[PDB]
């Protein structure tokens, strides 16, 4: 900075704490009473939803191995679990809706052979309204999975 | 609606290479249709006002709403906002030895918001009660405080 | 004509009131191909 | 019966449903600091853990950023509740996890600390819900258009009127640390503007100076000072700016030391000045009702302010003006439907009322139970005109 | 640095006058914090193309920036989507090696930030910390004592 | 369809003049569209009639 | 040119809303081509030069 008339030297040091730290001290996050940080990823407005967030354990599982010790990876706040409930518990819905109607359909009828047209006919229905969807726009979502089933 | 792009995007590298008056002015990429449709006058009957006083109002309040509404690709004004007009005389300024130099520093420097800190900053000492921003200087607001610039 | 017109959506309840027929929509007319084809084969094919 | 069992059912969009996950924010008084807001979430993080071990799994607390916007008040933490099997009851359920919880932060604390529900959906769609915007259209300031704000959230709460619920979104208002710079006095000791300016802007608030290298990755380098010389008012004389005639000068010199009132949060809407008002319907009316009987308050409010209706809300509803025109053409269509395969003016009077009887028993099990007439319950309606009209076609078909 | 009212005019006030002659509006909304953070939302039709929709709103704003603040200018200016709303929010702590609140804040920013906004379409990504840098603490007692300045 | 639009926005502009201040309407292409269906339209029914 | 053409120095504030501040000269003392030696631009030596 200066050099001030006897040869002395006032350096940048000398009139400040010189420290390696952070660009913003106006957030700090805690998880569990435990020093840490975070990425919120937020949605691109029309993205994919959970196609995205396959997409970010992509890169995050490359990143895993170059970690210095002790840095490891904790999940909370997730979307992900919830769309695999969502079809877990619908499709498991789909099958008990065909063995309950088996069972209808075998105290009327007598006959193995009848109770089974139906059997078949509700299945091959069932996926070709993927493939309407498929062709016109439309994805699995919570509202048309719940189509399949009313 | 991506032809306008290619073109905004190519002004923007030519952009660094014109003169700074021409930067800080208005550069427009806008859709054209030479040839007007609705034109929209506007006067006075009772409390009479100038053919300024009119064009401004127009300018500060129905020109901004009118040209984001429903897709308008370019709208002209016919007159022009208020702005805080300075007449210099010549002969006053070889007075008091000055010229437009001179002037200009003067409004760039007491005409101008500055960005201060704040009391009890982003990095804290801990057990601080209060925190609020401070104000520095403010830009001028009527014509009588440039009147009063030093 | 009960589903289709419903599915004529308006606003933020767009794919709500849409997906909720279109969806249900072509599996009613695979369900009459269902029943103009195969179900008539499979019965005279193979019943009692 | 099929008509009262339909007005008094209630209207909603979308059930709020349990999604393994919910979260919570905090607020503190005008003028908080890092430390204080700590303390806040401290004892947030503390209820979730010890006093419910066996609905939490983890938890993610956060320092000066709530879901309004940003500052030293402000806190969230993210709930990370645990699988759907380890919570049997409706006790370990997102709905009486939130109840419980918002009881805990109103009795033993003393700031404003609440919880939310997981929508889904996004924000808009509440039902029985609106959002308010109260614009300055003429050329008044911000101290003019907070006492239209005043007028018009005391009104509704004064005369009420199968009442209310309003309070704004975020303009507490918080005093600001103003320093009149006495122009005149600086030139005369002979100090420049300029280096006054960045004496105060970047020892206080920061400065960006220049990008330097860190191991390997480009960062930022940033100019400020200690802690401590920068907390109180009194620490302003403290920094000596530099004269052309190479001595000192203290702050205290030329400036100023005087408190003000400003505000925290500047909203705009559409190129003028704006305050968002975040009310809600009534339990007893709903949207169409409250939003008109706000209207009314504000053409009552003085001269220069206007109105206009920010921001999800709405264009055009479900259970509002649509429902009624999607069935109506459905009506239409059905009955020229039932001709190109009949051919009559008495077969589709006959498939058409045996709507009542499917709808009927539908609002029966709806308004019986605690659900009610939402998007789900919509088309289950239409779904029972599908199967009305199936089972009576069979009546109608193989009986000609 | 700056205050409420300092950045309620000298950015956001610039824009919203050059926010016009853009396809497809319904309003727009904006923000203004005593922290120095400005936030304007331009809300379009029902999914109107995210895409183009996002160019012509980041071709407007560069026509404002010359008449922007230079401290403001060097900042980050940015145009994202948005979708109101977390998905994946991944934490991230220490175990074995302790460090603080501060050194895996740095570590996420400087290896895995980078890689997860640019990845499957993200929209915007919040860092729950800092990135690192050269951070410097000017004693004011030193400065005077060999006749200095910030 | 935009100048439906251009009379939204001015809609809510009115109420909030000062003293005088009055809207005008000189160059008009609105007016023209309304003739151009009034007189078809009315050029149709004259079609059916004779 | 910031005499004659006018020119941008500043943004100001006027009434809420964001306007520009122009310098330039009264009408008189820039009409003609005899108005040019009236204006005196300053030098090092503190004295006045036409
Ligand atoms: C989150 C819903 O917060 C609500 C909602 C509805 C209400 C109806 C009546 C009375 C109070 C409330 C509150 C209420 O007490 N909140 C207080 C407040 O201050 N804020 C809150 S919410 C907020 C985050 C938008 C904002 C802030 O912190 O900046
Ligand atoms: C006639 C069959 O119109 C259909 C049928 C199926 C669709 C499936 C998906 C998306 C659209 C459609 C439309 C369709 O063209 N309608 C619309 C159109 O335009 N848009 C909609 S939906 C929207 C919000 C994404 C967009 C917009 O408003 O900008």
């Amino acid at each position: 900075l200066k050099v001030n008339q006897d040869g002395s030297r006032v350096l940048l040091r000398d009139v400040a704490k010189i420290e390696l730290g952070g660009e913003n001290y106006d957030i700090i996050a805690e998880f569990n009473g435990q020093p840490a940080s975070g990425l919120g990823i937020k949605l691109a407005t029309g993205a994919n939803a959970l196609d995205t967030a396959a997409a970010i354990r992509a890169e995050l599982a490359k990143m895993e191995p170059f970690f210095p010790s002790g840095l490891k990876i904790v999940y909370p706040y997730d979307t992900t679990p919830f769309v695999k409930i969502s079809i877990h518990e619908v499709v498991k819905t789909l099958v008990e809706a065909i063995i309950l109607v088996f069972l209808v359909m075998y105290l009327f009828l007598q006959n193995f052979r009848a109770t089974l047209i139906p059997t078949i006919a509700v299945p091959v229905v069932l996926l070709g309204t993927f493939a309407v969807l498929a062709a016109f726009g439309f994805s699995i979502n919570t509202l048309t999975m719940f189509g399949m089933v009313l | 609606d991506i032809a306008q792009v290619q073109v905004q995007a190519k002004l923007q590298l030519a952009m660094p290479l014109l003169p700074q008056e021409v930067q800080q002015q208005g550069v427009s990429v806008e859709k054209s249709s030479s040839s007007f449709l609705m034109v929209v006058g506007v006067i006075n009957t009772d409390g009479t006002m100038t053919q300024e006083d009119i064009s401004d109002y127009v300018a500060a309040n129905m020109k901004d709403a009118i040209s984001r509404t429903s897709g308008v690709g370019d709208v002209q004004l016919f007159g022009s906002q208020y702005a805080m007009r300075i007449w210099m005389n010549p002969n006053e300024l070889n007075k008091f030895q000055l010229t437009p130099v001179d002037v200009i520093t003067a409004i760039k420097a007491q005409n101008a918001q500055v960005a201060a800190g704040q009391l009890g900053g982003t990095p804290p000492v801990k057990g601080q009660q209060l925190n609020a921003s401070i104000i520095a200087q403010t830009r001028l607001t009527s014509t009588e405080e440039f009147g009063k610039i030093l | 004509a009960v589903f289709v017109p419903m599915a004529f959506f308006g606003g933020s309840t767009g794919a709500i009131y849409r997906q909720f027929s279109i969806t249900i929509v072509s599996a009613m007319a695979l369900s009459v191909l269902v029943a103009l084809i195969l179900t008539p084969a499979l019965c005279a094919t193979m019943l009692k | 019966g099929m008509a009262y069992l339909f007005v008094r059912l209630p209207s909603s969009f979308l059930p709020d449903e349990d999604q393994g996950v919910f979260m919570t924010m905090v607020q503190l008084p005008a003028g908080a600091t890092q430390e204080r807001t700590q303390k806040v979430l401290n004892e947030v993080t503390h209820y979730y853990l010890t006093k419910e071990k066996n609905n939490v799994e983890s938890v993610f607390a956060v320092n000066g950023f709530g879901f309004a916007g940003r500052g030293q008040n402000t806190g969230i933490a993210f709930v990370s509740l645990k699988d759907w099997a380890d919570r049997p009851g409706e006790e370990n359920k997102v709905e009486a996890i939130t109840m419980r919880a918002t009881r805990a932060f109103s009795q033993i604390k003393d700031a404003m600390v609440f919880a939310f529900n997981l929508p889904a959906i996004v924000e808009l769609g509440t039902a029985t819900g609106f959002d308010f915007e109260l614009i300055d259209q003429a050329g008044l300031g911000h101290e003019k258009l907070t006492q239209a704000r005043n007028q018009l959230l005391a009104e509704a709460a004064k005369h009420p009127d199968m009442l209310t619920s309003v309070r704004p979104n975020g303009l507490e208002d918080t005093p600001q640390f103003k320093i009149d710079i006495d122009q005149e006095k600086a030139q005369a000791l002979g100090v420049s503007i300029n280096d006054i300016n960045t004496t105060l802007g970047a020892a206080w608030g920061g400065s960006y100076v220049n990008d330097f290298i860190d191991r390997g990755r480009v960062k930022k380098v940033y100019v400020m000072s200690e802690a401590k010389y920068r907390m109180l008012p009194d620490d302003i004389g403290d920094w000596y700016v530099r004269a052309a005639d190479g001595q000192m000068v203290p702050f205290s010199a030329f400036s100023s030391s005087r408190w003000e009132y400003g505000s925290p949060r500047l909203e705009r809407y559409n190129g003028l000045p704006s305050m968002e008002i975040l009310g809600q319907a009534a339990p007893g009316k709903s949207t169409g009702e409250a939003m008109e009987l706000m209207e009314q308050l504000a053409s009552k409010l003085p001269t220069g302010v206007g109105y206009d209706w920010t921001g999800m809300s709405y264009q055009e509803r479900l259970s509002g003006n649509q429902a009624p025109s999607l069935y109506a053409i459905s009506l239409i269509v059905v009955f020229l439907c039932l001709a190109a395969l009949y051919e009559s003016w008495s077969i589709p009077f006959s498939v058409m009322l045996v709507v009542p009887l499917g709808v009927i028993g539908a609002l029966l099990a709806a308004t019986f139970r605690g659900l009610t007439n939402d998007v789900y319950f919509q088309v289950g309606l239409l779904t029972t005109i599908g199967l009305s009209a199936k089972n009576a076609i069979l009546i109608v078909e193989f009986a000609k | 640095g700056a205050d409420a009212k300092t950045v309620q005019d000298t950015v956001t006030q610039v824009i919203e006058q050059n926010m016009n002659g853009i396809d497809n509006l319904m309003y727009m909304s904006s923000n203004s914090d005593s922290t120095g953070t400005v936030q304007i939302t331009l809300t379009f039709e029902s999914g109107t193309d995210a895409d183009i929709a996002q160019v012509q709103v980041q071709a407007k704003l560069q026509l404002a920036m010359p008449l922007l603040p230079q401290e403001v200018q060097q900042q980050g200016v940015s145009v994202e989507k948005s979708s109101s709303s977390f998905l994946m929010v991944v934490g991230v702590i220490n175990t074995d090696g302790t460090m603080t609140q501060e050194d895996i804040s740095d570590y996420v920013a400087a290896n895995m930030k980078d890689a997860i906004s640019r990845t499957s379409g993200v929209g915007d990504v919040q860092l729950f910390g800092s990135q690192y840098a050269m951070r410097i603490w000017m004693n004011p007692n030193e400065l005077n004592k060999f006749q200095l300045t910030p």
